[PDB]
């Protein structure tokens, strides 16, 4: 019976972690398209301020 | 902002000595002539996919 | 003398903290009978829905 309790939450414990996966899956795609439209908005602050030359 | 403005003062200076050097008539076909091979490059490229269809 | 009377303490205490992180997991992840319930239901529907066919 305890061996059947210790493959239970062991099973859970995967289903989480999977999940997690899933989450880190879906964060990347765009969190990096996100990065890069930063940078290219600070670009076209770059020009458009007068700070510095 | 000194670090921008040496920058700009030497691509300024390379600008004007590549551009004192560009001879009109004969960049001007030599232009042409790089668009044409271009474009045979570019029907060849389109033609790689033109195969893939059939 | 007899290594099992401490190792046997060791795992025990270790399946402590096992059960610990098995407790908050679980209390924070109840998601099996919701989702069985969801089963139970969509698969009322469809029986109604292949009958009809």
């Amino acid at each position: 019976a305890q061996q059947r309790t210790m493959s239970e939450n062991l099973r859970r414990n995967l289903a989480a972690l999977e999940a997690k996966i899933s989450e880190a899956k879906t964060k990347k795609n765009m969190l990096q398209a996100r990065a890069k439209a930063a940078k290219a908005n600070a670009e076209l602050q770059q020009t458009l301020g007068g700070l510095g030359t | 902002a000194l670090f921008d403005r040496l920058g700009r003062v030497v691509r300024a200076n390379l600008n004007d000595l590549v551009s004192k050097a560009e001879d009109p008539e004969k960049v001007l076909e030599q232009a042409v002539i790089d668009m044409q091979e271009d474009l045979v490059q570019l029907r060849q490229a389109v033609a790689r996919t033109i195969a893939e269809e059939k | 003398s007899s290594a099992t009377s401490a190792f046997e303490r060791m795992e025990n205490k270790v399946l402590d903290m096992e059960a610990t992180s098995q407790a908050a997991g679980e209390l924070a992840g109840f998601g099996i009978e919701n989702q069985f319930a969801q089963l139970e239901a969509s698969s009322g529907v469809e029986d109604e829905l292949a009958a009809l066919k």
